[PDB]
């Protein structure tokens, strides 16, 4: 097997040469370098796949060297791969070649085409590296990479001041979420000793037979990492900013690399979470509450990125609530299709908007359904993906298996969150959908359709051996549970249907009341978090920076010199250069003297 | 037998630069160069031939090279040179720092850049003495020794742009600040040594013997203040910070004083050689104080470099900040923190001196330095601003950096030792992140704000280029492998740590 290394090492190689070419190649050439290295990496990701599939689906291990050894810290660079490993692999170098393909369709003409391809190289690089790693350090190397890539993308287009507020912004709010992070490694490190994944879940029962709470707060920090990579409650605010940057730096982020980082950070230690049950239950109504959360902002949205953002988070969220219910294969599975008809989704939104001009609202267009056929078909496709509509999309599957892992565990308030959830998705998907479209054949487009298809619910990853087995529900309960999931969307369907295509005078009726003023505003902000956070943060360290950008502690260790000197001022007065003063002052401590030595005695 | 020549060549250079100005205006650069290349090729060979991986730790003393030479047999004073692998470290990364201020003056050409070149050199020893001295006095004096070249660089080579009187007032200030602490040190060196005379009736001004000194609680928690007092300005530890924003912003343009005198950090290793071994349980009882002033060296370090208006005095304030980390790191006593602690000094100085070489470079560019008046200059260079970018990168603690293994080992050992200063500190990390994104928007990204800014700009030469990206190898090779550093520092740190944990 023993090629991870090279899957590695090609994006970092194709990033190298890309940023040191700085301009100076064709756009053919650093296209070529670029797409290139990532199918090479993506080629020798399926001889990989290959090679696990010969065996006997066994965990393979590449130590390449040793990072930090200082005594007991013994934390290495090592590559581990297994059934989880594999699919986030196969999943990132697929659909990165996908979006390296189109992007070089689509960045023709502009400026810093080889900046923006070693950027993404060094995002899948980063990415690859992530999820590769054998222990929690090198996964914590990946995730700050990742971070910095998603940072040098947002604000690709550096010249409007905009992008890079919300780079900053997207990189502030991940890098409390890392901060989390990092205090989840320190409990573990300060508890077991050791870093690596298989070691932590061997040595983690022994030790806390007496007390759980430190590794409770070590599960909940790595909870409180996770929620900030995948943007969940309550450190969401910045993927709806995040889409200043190009289209297939969004498609990257919301479906092959970036969001997913926080579903695989719990999966992979799902045996530290085992343990606390609690913090289990709390990743859940995290999910739920944050896909609820993202259902209702996205209703009331009138941008094409902005609503596809809110879709990702209710989608995040479906993972959480999925592995917070222990079915962590269908969390997998949903990781797969989302990815697929994500990235389905966004590279024919950056169609639309290229077709178009302005990059302009939603309300503005309508039956474009005729103007570009093949894009309205990925729209729908991708869409009715979304909408988990029965028996021909893989989100369907994706969709019920998480809720009949809800079932099967006991949870009826997160069974029925995911259905409001569905339901709401299927609204505000063709809502989108039906306003914008209603009122040259690309291979990557093509090879997502295929994918977001029931082709792609045919593929089932290797979790059998990593992940434990998801409890399975009763045959009647599984079959009814697929019957209220398929009449739940297409009546979902049907009122988005009934509401904005037509004359839409009663959702007119209703924005224009108000109560629906009120609520269209509210939820338009994503319930008010941003300007929570503002004001929470952003400006008392602003007012704070204002208020020391007159160093006080240099003028309170100033303020001796100040002495000094008005002591000095005051002193030389008595040097005024009368000769009786002089004779009257050596009078004076002659006097002064002789009463000190009599009082002294 | 080889430490005399490390101090010695640098000041037999600098005469030599000094004397060699009458062949040419343009020689003493040469002779500076060669200079600083025999010493940094002399550490190098110091490094190969010292077997410092293999070395275990034997308690203090142990040193793997050692020189001693009667200097005032009257007090007991000798010149007392020893290398072991911590301050085996600091004169490699002092002789690369000092090739790269000899590389960075290149083309100025002006009369008396002999002497230039003379305080260069003489403070490149001093920081050399101060770390192969291992007696109270020649380590005072080596201490003392480079502040004088650093007044006069900064007072008269200044930047061409100020008044005049700031370069005199930030100067004198910094050397008021400097001297009034090492006089404090004095006074404390004194106190230990006649409290040593009255205990066994010699006189001694050796390290070695200074230990183990039984002395009340009192005394020595007095001797640790000044000592540590002496270490706070130098590091500098608020509220003793003031000096160094002013004598960054007004010391030579080119940037190579700071990498000479201002950028190495020789306060971090007085602290791990003469405050922990010399006075552990006075250190053990100053831990929480000494800490907390970390922690608020930090947090205030990163509010003071976002609201500079000045390149230089924020990468001052990212070197206020990145100390009040070692000094978190000091005071534990965990083997990891101080080894993070060394990787974080090697590191940290790797990368401000590029960023203050960047900015020199930019302000040769540009004749500017504010950061409201420039900007969108990624469209207008050719490399600068990705070089920046990716010390920017280093300086915020990001893997692949050496900065994010020092200051992640540093956070490690001291939540072993201590929880919630490690909590507050990775806070401080995220401030840290702040200001360097809002350095990097301010200085590259957006519309320009000037008509300056909106011109093309030359591109760097082969040599800036050349040594910038020689530091960018140094600061990758060790983010990914930094196992030789730490197994070289390895055996004097786990000196220092057994000293200080079971004498307390
Ligand atoms: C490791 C796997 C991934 C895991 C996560 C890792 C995270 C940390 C990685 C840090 C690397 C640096 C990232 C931030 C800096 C990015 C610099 C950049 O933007 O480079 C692009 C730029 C070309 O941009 P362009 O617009 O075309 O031109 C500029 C003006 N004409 O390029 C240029 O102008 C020239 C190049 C500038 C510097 C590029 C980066 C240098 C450092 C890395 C390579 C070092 C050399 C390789 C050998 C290392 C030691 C063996
Ligand atoms: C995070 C990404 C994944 C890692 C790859 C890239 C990392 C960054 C590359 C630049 C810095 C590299 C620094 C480390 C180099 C290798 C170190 C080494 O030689 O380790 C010794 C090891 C021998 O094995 P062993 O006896 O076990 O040694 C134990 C070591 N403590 O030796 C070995 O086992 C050698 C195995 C092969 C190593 C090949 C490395 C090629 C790297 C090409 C990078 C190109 C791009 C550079 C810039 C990257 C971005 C910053
Ligand atoms: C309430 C309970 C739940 C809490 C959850 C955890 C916290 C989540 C915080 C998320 C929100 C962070 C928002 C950051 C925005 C950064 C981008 C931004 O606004 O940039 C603007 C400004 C740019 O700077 P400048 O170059 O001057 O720009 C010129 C004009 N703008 O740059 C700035 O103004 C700088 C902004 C700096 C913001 C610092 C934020 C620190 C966050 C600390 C989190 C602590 C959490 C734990 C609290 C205690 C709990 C016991
Ligand atoms: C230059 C060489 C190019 C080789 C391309 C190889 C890949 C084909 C095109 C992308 C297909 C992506 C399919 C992803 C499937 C993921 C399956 C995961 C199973 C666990």
């Amino acid at each position: 097997m023993n090629m991870l290394a090279l899957t590695i090492i090609l994006p970092l190689i194709g990033f190298v040469l890309l940023a040191f070419s700085r301009g100076r190649w064709s756009e053919n050439v650093s296209a070529i370098v670029g797409v290139g290295s990532v199918g090479l990496a993506a080629l020798v990701t399926a001889f990989i796949g290959v090679d696990f599939f010969a065996n006997g689906e066994q965990t393979y291990s590449q130590p390449l060297w040793t990072w930090m050894s200082v005594g007991d810290f013994n934390i290495g660079f090592n590559l581990v791969l297994d059934g989880l490993s594999l699919t986030m692999l196969s999943v990132v170098t697929g659909v990165g070649f996908l979006i390296h393909m189109y992007a070089s369709w689509y960045m023709r003409g502009e400026e810093g085409y080889s900046r923006f391809f070693a950027y993404t190289n060094l995002f899948i690089a980063s990415m690859v590296v992530l999820v590769l790693a054998d222990n929690l350090l090198l996964m914590y190397l990946g995730w700050e990479g990742v971070g910095l890539c998603s940072y040098l993308l947002i604000g690709f287009y550096y010249t409007d001041p905009k992008n890079g507020a919300a780079a900053m912004k997207a990189f502030v709010v991940t890098r409390v979420g890392d901060v989390f992070l990092a205090f989840a490694l320190f409990i573990l490190y300060n508890e077991l000793g050791t870093l690596n994944f298989r070691e932590m879940v061997e040595l983690a029962p022994a030790h806390f037979a007496d007390g759980n709470n430190m590794l409770m707060w070590a599960t909940l920090m790595l909870l409180g990492g996770a929620v900030g990579k995948s943007a969940q409650l309550p450190l969401q605010t910045w993927l709806a900013d995040a889409m200043a940057g190009p289209t297939p730096v969004s498609a990257l982020i919301h479906a092959a690399t970036m969001v997913t980082a926080g579903v695989y950070l719990i999966a992979r230690t799902h045996g530290l979470f085992l343990m606390t049950p609690e913090v289990l239950h709390l990743v859940g109504i995290v999910g739920a509450v944050t896909l609820l959360l993202a259902g209702f902002a996205a209703l009331v949205q009138t941008d094409i990125k902005r609503v596809l953002a809110y879709s990702t988070m209710s989608q995040i969220g479906y993972m959480f609530l999925a592995l917070g219910v222990q079915a962590w294969d269908a969390a997998i599975f949903h990781l797969m299709t989302h990815a697929f008809f994500k990235a389905l989704l966004f590279l024919a939104s950056g169609s639309v908007i290229l077709a178009c001009h302005h990059e302009q609202n939603i309300f503005k267009m309508g039956g474009l359904r005729k103007s570009i056929p093949l894009v309205y078909l990925c729209f729908l496709v991708g869409g009715a993906a979304l909408s988990a509509l029965p028996l021909v999309t893989a989100g369907f599957f994706s969709k019920d298996e998480i809720l009949a892992g809800a079932m099967a565990n006991g949870h009826i308030n997160l069974m029925v969150a995911g259905l409001v959830g569905a339901f709401m998705t299927s609204l505000y998907t063709f809502r989108m959908i039906f306003i914008v479209f209603h009122g040259t054949h690309s291979l990557p487009l093509i090879v997502l359709l295929i994918l977001s298809t029931f082709v792609g619910a045919l593929i089932v990853p290797p979790l059998q051996g990593v992940l434990p087995q998801t409890t399975e529900l009763a045959h009647g309960s599984m079959l009814t549970l697929e019957i209220t999931s398929g009449v739940v969307a297409v009546v979902g369907i049907l009122l988005a249907a009934w509401l904005w295509l037509g004359k839409r005078t009663l959702v007119t009726s209703i924005a224009n009341s108000a109560p629906g003023r009120l609520l269209s505003t509210w939820w338009y902000n994503a319930w008010g978090f941003d300007w929570l956070y503002d004001k929470v943060f952003v400006k008392p360290f602003l007012g704070i920076a204002w208020l020391l950008k007159r160093d006080p502690l240099n003028s309170m260790m100033n303020i001796p010199a100040v002495l000094s000197r008005f002591a000095g001022k005051g002193l030389l007065l008595s040097e005024n250069g009368y000769l009786r003063w002089y004779v009257a002052s050596m009078s004076i401590g002659a006097v002064v003297v002789l009463a000190l030595l009599m009082v002294l005695r | 037998m080889l430490l005399p020549w490390l101090i010695l060549i640098p000041f037999i250079g600098g005469f030599l630069c000094w004397q060699t100005e009458r062949f040419g205006v343009k020689v003493p650069r040469w002779i500076a160069l060669i200079t600083m290349g025999l010493t940094l090729a002399l550490s190098l060979q110091l490094w190969l031939q010292g077997g410092y991986s293999l070395t275990q730790s034997a308690g203090i003393p142990q040193w793997q090279s050692e020189f001693d030479m009667p200097w005032i047999p009257r007090f007991g004073i000798s010149i007392h040179l020893a290398i072991d692998g911590l301050s085996l470290l600091m004169v490699v990364l002092t002789g690369l720092l000092g090739v790269l201020a000899v590389l960075c003056s290149w083309k100025e050409i002006e009369k008396y850049q002999g002497f230039f070149h003379l305080n260069l050199m003489w403070i490149l020893g001093g920081v050399i003495g101060v770390f192969l001295a291992i007696d109270m006095f020649l380590f005072f004096f080596f201490w003392e020794m480079m502040l004088v070249p650093m007044y006069f660089l900064i007072a008269l080579w200044g930047h061409k742009a100020s008044d005049g009187k700031t370069r005199i007032t930030a100067a004198t200030k910094f050397f008021i600040y400097t001297q009034a602490s090492g006089l404090v040190m004095l006074i404390a060196i004194l106190a230990l040594v006649f409290v040593h005379y009255n205990a066994t009736g010699v006189w001694t001004f050796n390290y070695e013997e200074l230990l183990n000194t039984p002395m009340s609680s009192g005394v020595e928690y007095l001797l640790m203040l000044g000592f540590f007092i002496a270490f706070a300005v130098k590091m500098p530890v608020v509220p003793l910070h003031g000096w160094l924003p002013d004598a960054h912003s007004q010391a030579p343009t080119a940037g190579s004083v700071d990498l000479a005198g201002i950028l190495l950090k020789t306060a971090a290793y007085g602290l791990l050689r003469f405050s922990l071994p010399l006075f552990p349980n006075a250190s053990a009882e100053f831990a929480p104080i000494a800490m907390w002033l970390g922690v608020i060296g930090i947090f205030y370090g990163a509010w003071m470099a976002f609201a500079q208006t000045d390149i230089k005095r924020l990468i001052a304030y990212t070197s206020v900040s990145h100390m009040g980390f070692v000094l978190i790191a000091i005071y534990t006593g965990s083997q990891l923190a101080y080894q993070g602690a060394v990787i974080q000094m090697i590191a940290h100085g790797l990368s401000a001196a590029g960023l203050f070489i960047l900015c020199g470079q930019l302000y040769e560019r540009i004749h500017t330095r504010d950061m409201r008046m420039m900007g969108g200059l990624w469209s207008k260079m050719k490399w600068l601003p990705a070089l920046s970018l990716f010390f920017a990168v280093a300086t915020l603690g990001m893997p692949g950096t050496g900065n994010f293994v020092g200051e992640f080992m540093i956070l490690f050992g001291s939540f072993q030792v201590v929880p919630v200063i490690t909590v507050i500190s990775t806070f401080g990390l995220v401030f840290a992140s702040v200001y360097s994104l809002a350095m990097l928007h301010r200085a590259y990204f957006g519309k320009a704000k000037s008509q300056i800014a909106s011109q093309e700009l030359p591109g760097m030469s082969l040599r800036e280029l050349f040594m910038i990206l020689l530091l960018v190898v140094l600061l990758v090779l060790l983010g990914f492998y930094p196992q030789p550093i730490l197994d070289t520092s390895h055996s004097a740190i786990g000196n220092i740590q057994q000293w200080f944990v079971n004498s307390v």
